[PDB]
RNA sequence: GAGUGAUUUGUCUGGUUUAUUCCGAUAACGAGCGAGACUCUAGCCUCUAAAUAGUUGGCGAAUCUUCGGGUUCGUUAACUUCUUAGAGGGAUAAGCGGUGUUUAGCCGCACGAGAUUGAGCGAUAACAGGUCUGUGAUGCCCUUAGAUGUCCGGGGCUGCACGCGUGCUACACUGGUGGAGUCAGCGGGUCCUAUGCCGAAAGGUAUCGGUAAACCGUUGAAAUUCUUCCAUGUCCGGGAUAGGGUAUUGUAAUUAUUGCCCUUAAACGAGGAAUGCCUAGUAAGUGUGAGUCAUCAGCUCACGUUGAUUACGUCCCUGCCCUUUGUA
RNA sequence: UUUUUUUUUU
């Protein structure tokens, strides 16, 4: 009766089996500079995940199914806190390359779509069927 | 606070005077009939008019 | 090379390539100092009446 | 995730290896600390006691060339352009006569 | 169709509570009362399932859209809108006894469940950096 | 109606407390069992409202200092909640008993005042308030540049209390208020 | 050494001290069989029906001028 | 079609004045009219020094000014509009029409 | 006086820590830390390896805290 | 009325009130300004309306499903609960108890959304207070072309042994670092910029839409929440100072405009004598918008989010108001 | 408990 949606589970379990699902498909062409940069200058040091980019593609497919949404609005989403040094922390974006490529890495799995007026990326028709999968995977 | 100003006092006092029938004990028939009786230019002065004329009245009933 | 006031002449050396020619003509000059007035400083700052 | 001292010691040789020639195990020329260097123009990352070396050079030829910044350097003063009225002071105050 | 709505405020926060005939529902922007953030704040929303008992729930589905406000405010609507839904269909298809017992319970335990808390924020004036403080005087 | 328990774990209808003059003070059961120790209400617009609050709410937010950790009453109250499991876990009674004790024992019962000082008498309320003052801060000081953390530290200044062992920081201090004050009789 | 005496204050005379900051009231005895009633300071809000606990109750404050 | 007369005032009492009339208008003529739709109004605030120089208490003031713009839809072809127009009119209150 | 605090376990703390630690009523990192002078991630890490083992049993796992207990 | 007069009384013994607010007494009677009333604002609730706001459905479509449901777009009716903004009601010391001079009123209770929300305005008489550098406001004085007018080119207003004021960032595990996950409001725009593509970033590039409840924008803010590593070490706290490279604004960036990348990594271990602000959605923390703005925010003016400890007093310090009194 | 001063003219 429960549990046939990503809405219906706990979000981080949501992104942990749709990183875990991306990984195993073996489809995804990690960028080849991915052990090698900061994910936005609000950041000090690069990701201690390795496979930070797996989890990302994840993310960006779960908020996907929950709005449409392009590069520049998942800057602000993945956005935080930048720390000035001696002046007062202010909102910075995150970087672009990383989010574009993610996009375009879901896209050629068939998981994302082009939004039908031509303004981001939805959830494809695919995507909506295997996240929900994934959601009744998790079930309990 | 909650003392009344001369304005108040002065505006019961006259209205009690001038139509003590329609003046009963009732907050909520002494503000209806300043509604129509007088020309009050704010809600909260004709209401603090009215409150005053029903303890105004509570007096009257007691003794002169 | 004018730094506001007089004209600094100065030879151009291979080694002053790529920099700006005002980098090569200061427009102040170093400050030595000078014995501190009556202004500075809390304590000193009152004047007797008579 | 590991301590130093449970690293042997051809490890550090391969990292050195690796910081010495940062160009040749893909490390783009913009993760370096000295790119197009003004006197030889190699683009490399300095290390150890090359860094003050560098740090020496470099302020002995602005000195030399009587750059400003140089000459501010060896005034001991501030070469950022920040103001120096009110920060900066590590001396002794000075009284009034 | 049996159906009411009511809504709870705190803050700026106003959720919208739709209450209709149906199987034991609760859904909050479509996601369960279970993965509601913050998690230290979720008995504050299973408040008014306890105390009331969730044989009286399970009648019912109730769909809360929330807006506005900040995570906390949200949690105090949206509980603030269960409380007042559940009562308000009590008092249009119940009979008026359950709906004063549901009053009396909901009364007793928390008043803020049933009315909402009138503070808001004050303005700022000139002359200091919030509502009351002012800037530091320096008197010589 | 279902008890409440305070996390879903804790009674609070076995709570007692052996002051007489701090029973009205220290709201733990009937009206102020509360699920939680964070509920969103005005104790201040009167008085003595904040006697109604309930006392793990209070301590909640008396740990809430510092402005470093100013307006952080989700932290604090996690805080309590790993502290409460902490004492029960260490001692074996309920955690709320056991702050209910602390918080009896460390109340100073004499003080002084500037009327060279004058020895008075302390208000139930003002040794209430004194109470949770002097535990949390314990608590805060016990645990800055120490690698025991908040909750640990707040877990010791509780069980120290509650036994009157003069190893907690408030009752150390409530001793000192009494021990001046009896001098200025 | 005076027993731990536990009083129910009857009354609130009114507010004393430098700042104001003490509160003289008058204090009944809880078990006393003669109620023993004096006045005391009190530090901190107090109110009609609080019980103060005296560590010494031979002391009685002086009446408000 | 979809007439869209907007009309924009800084005075309240204007600004429905005239929306009544116009509305009373178009019922007369039995027209397809539309309620008067109020938008949310615009306050444009300038907070300035109310110093000519820099000494003093720093006192500011607050100047603010309001715009209400009101929305009415009109199914009307014939030149009953030209009618309803023309005549309600008064200062302070600026009507446009629009063929949407 | 600075804390010599070891990074990994020495043989003979390792043996105390499964002799005297499963004992203990509260256990914790910082508590670990104090009584084997073990650096409190080691501290943690270590009553990972006993949690696996079913040596203890987990009551709090916060970010911000972790607590076990005998078992 | 009282005094020759300066001047008094009115404008009070008393009680009360935030209040020269009222009750009352009264050689004064009758009035005015100020206070209050008032305008805006915050609640909570009922009539008007909503293809520039939305809901409940109905109807298509596509996912999962424990088969009973959940989620999701794309759309023609009923309705305004939510949204918007007009019109109204609503609270007043009115009801009950106590108290008080049969008053003015005060305390508590009840009812209630609320039993003092915050601002604006703000008298007589003054200050040698600030402003001639806001002004085609201005007297007098000075100057008027080897100019104190005006423009053009450079420099300075930033210059640094030092003293002071407002501040920002910190000194750390109530933490920092990498993830994951999510909630605003005030307001701005011809300039905002969606969205594609490139770039490690900064940013570049083709341009949609919008002069706006229509687009930017469902304004995906921070603090906060959950996880991973770090553990009392000046270290993964702090990021000053400095080197190299690098985009962008602009005629021009040197005395570094600002931002980005790598590197260097200082004092600081909770701060003496002193001293400031503050009573509830307040303090404090936290970010956002606007002003300034070609570029540049650590400033101010606002906005929200998280949200307390203490007190509900006093005249002891610092002052203020009224009366009596003394005064060279 | 302690608590001294305040240039000339205007």
């Amino acid at each position: 009766t429960r549990a046939t949606s990503i809405k219906d589970v706990d979000q981080h379990e949501a992104t942990k089996s749709i990183a875990h699902f991306l990984k195993k498909s073996g489809k995804v062409k990690v960028p080849e500079w991915s052990d090698l940069v900061k994910l936005g200058v609000n950041k000090e040091l690069a990701p201690v995940d390795p496979d930070w980019f797996y989890t990302r593609a994840a993310s960006l497919a779960r908020h996907l199914y929950f709005r449409p949404a392009g590069i520049g609005a998942f800057k602000k989403v993945y956005g935080g806190n930048k720390r000035r040094g001696v002046a007062p922390n202010h909102f910075q974006t995150s970087a672009g390359n990383c989010l574009r490529k993610a996009v375009q890495q879901l896209e050629k799995i068939k998981w994302v779509e082009k939004h039908p007026d031509g303004k981001g990326r939805i959830l494809s028709k695919q995507g909506r069927k295997d996240l929900d999968r994934i959601a009744t995977s998790l079930r309990s | 606070s909650r003392v009344r100003t001369k304005t108040v006092k002065k505006a019961s006092r006259v209205l009690i005077e001038k139509y003590y029938t329609r003046m009963t004990n009732d907050f909520h028939n002494n503000k209806r009939v300043c509604d129509e009786v007088a020309i009050i230019g704010s809600k909260p002065l004709r209401n603090k008019i009215a409150g005053y004329i029903t303890h105004l009245m509570r007096r009257i009933e007691r003794g002169p | 090379i004018y730094n506001g006031k007089v004209f600094n002449q100065t030879e151009i050396k291979p080694e002053m390539i790529g920099f700006y020619l005002g980098e090569f003509a200061i427009s102040y000059k170093p400050v030595k100092h000078g014995r501190p007035g009556i202004g500075a400083t809390h304590s000193s700052r009152f004047i007797p009446l008579k | 995730n590991k301590r130093a001292g449970e690293l042997t010691e051809e490890d550090f040789d391969k990292i050195v290896t690796i910081m010495q020639n940062p160009s040749q195990y893909k490390i783009p020329n913009w993760f370096l600390n000295r790119q197009k260097d003004i006197k030889d123009g190699k683009t490399g990352q300095l290390l150890s006691t090359a860094v003050d070396n560098k740090l020496r050079e470099d302020l002995e030829r602005m000195k030399k060339i009587r750059l400003h910044r140089g000459l501010r350097h060896y005034w001991g003063l501030r070469v950022r352009g920040q103001h120096t009225k009110t920060t900066g002071r590590k001396g002794r105050t000075v009284g009034v006569s | 169709v049996q159906s009411v709505q009511t809504f709870g405020r705190k803050k700026t926060a106003t959720a919208v509570a739709h209450c209709k005939k149906g199987q034991g529902l609760i859904k909050v922007n479509g996601r369960p009362l279970e993965f509601l953030e913050p998690q230290i704040l979720r008995i504050k929303l299973q408040e008014p399932l306890l105390l009331v008992g969730k044989e009286r729930f399970q009648d019912v589905d109730i769909r809360i859209r929330v807006s506005g406000g900040g995570h906390v405010a949200q949690i105090y609507a949206v509980r603030q809108a269960l409380a007042k839904a559940l009562v308000a269909y009590y008092h249009k298809y119940v009979d008026e006894q359950s709906k004063r017992e549901l009053k009396n319970i909901f009364a007793a335990y928390d008043k803020s469940l049933l009315v909402a808390d009138p503070r808001r924020r004050e303005s700022k004036k000139f002359g200091g950096p919030g509502a009351r403080a002012r800037y530091q005087k320096s008197y010589r | 109606a279902p008890e409440v328990a305070l996390f879903g774990k804790w009674s609070l209808q076995s709570v007692n407390v052996s002051d007489i003059s701090l029973v009205d003070y220290i709201p733990v059961k009937e009206k102020s069992a509360k699920y939680l120790p964070h509920s969103a209400g005005r104790f201040q617009v009167r008085r003595f409202r904040k006697a109604a609050c309930p006392i793990v709410e209070r301590l909640a937010n008396s740990l809430m200092m510092h402005g470093r950790n100013n307006g952080k009453k989700l932290m604090t109250v996690r805080i309590v909640k790993h502290a409460f499991e902490i004492i029960y876990l260490l001692t074996g009674e309920n955690p709320v008993q056991v702050l209910v004790n602390a918080v009896i024992n460390s109340g100073p019962r004499e003080d002084s005042t500037r009327i060279r000082r004058q020895a008075v008498d302390v208000a139930p309320l003002r040794r209430v308030n004194q109470a949770i003052w002097l535990l949390c801060t314990g608590a805060r000081e016990a645990a800055f540049r120490n690698v025991k953390t908040i909750a640990e530290c707040l877990a010791d200044e509780l069980i120290n209390a509650a036994k009157g062992s003069s190893n907690s920081y408030a009752i150390k201090k409530k001793d000192e208020l009494e021990r001046v004050a009896k001098s200025n009789r | 050494m005076d027993k731990l005496t536990l009083a129910r204050v009857t009354k609130v005379i009114g507010r004393t001290g430098s700042q104001g900051q003490c509160t003289q009231v008058r204090v009944e005895f809880i078990n006393d069989q003669n109620n023993r009633s004096i006045i005391r300071n009190v530090k901190g809000p107090v109110r009609e029906g609080d019980i103060l606990t005296l560590l010494e109750s031979e002391r009685e404050a002086r009446r408000l001028r | 079609h979809r007439i869209r007369l907007t009309l924009t005032s800084q005075n309240v009492k204007p600004l429905e004045k005239v929306c009544a009339q116009l509305i009373d208008g178009a019922k007369n003529e039995h027209l397809i009219v539309k309620g008067p739709i109020r938008m949310p109004t615009k306050v444009l605030r300038i907070t300035t020094r109310k110093t000519p120089c820099g000494e003093g208490s720093k006192t500011w003031d607050r100047f603010q000014m309001r715009i209400h713009k009101r929305l009415i839809n009109l199914h009307a072809p014939a030149e009953v509009l030209r009618q309803i127009t023309s005549i309600s009119i008064e200062p302070g209150v600026d009507i446009e029409v629009t063929r949407a | 006086d600075k804390l010599n605090n070891m990074v990994l376990f020495d043989q003979a703390t390792y043996d105390k820590l499964y002799k005297e630690v499963i004992t203990y009523k509260l256990i914790t990192p910082s508590v670990v830390s104090e009584r084997l002078k073990v650096r409190a991630s080691l501290a943690k890490a270590g009553l990972k390896e006993l949690q696996a083992k079913g040596l203890v049993k987990c009551v709090v796992h916060h970010h911000g805290q972790v607590v076990y207990t005998r078992a």
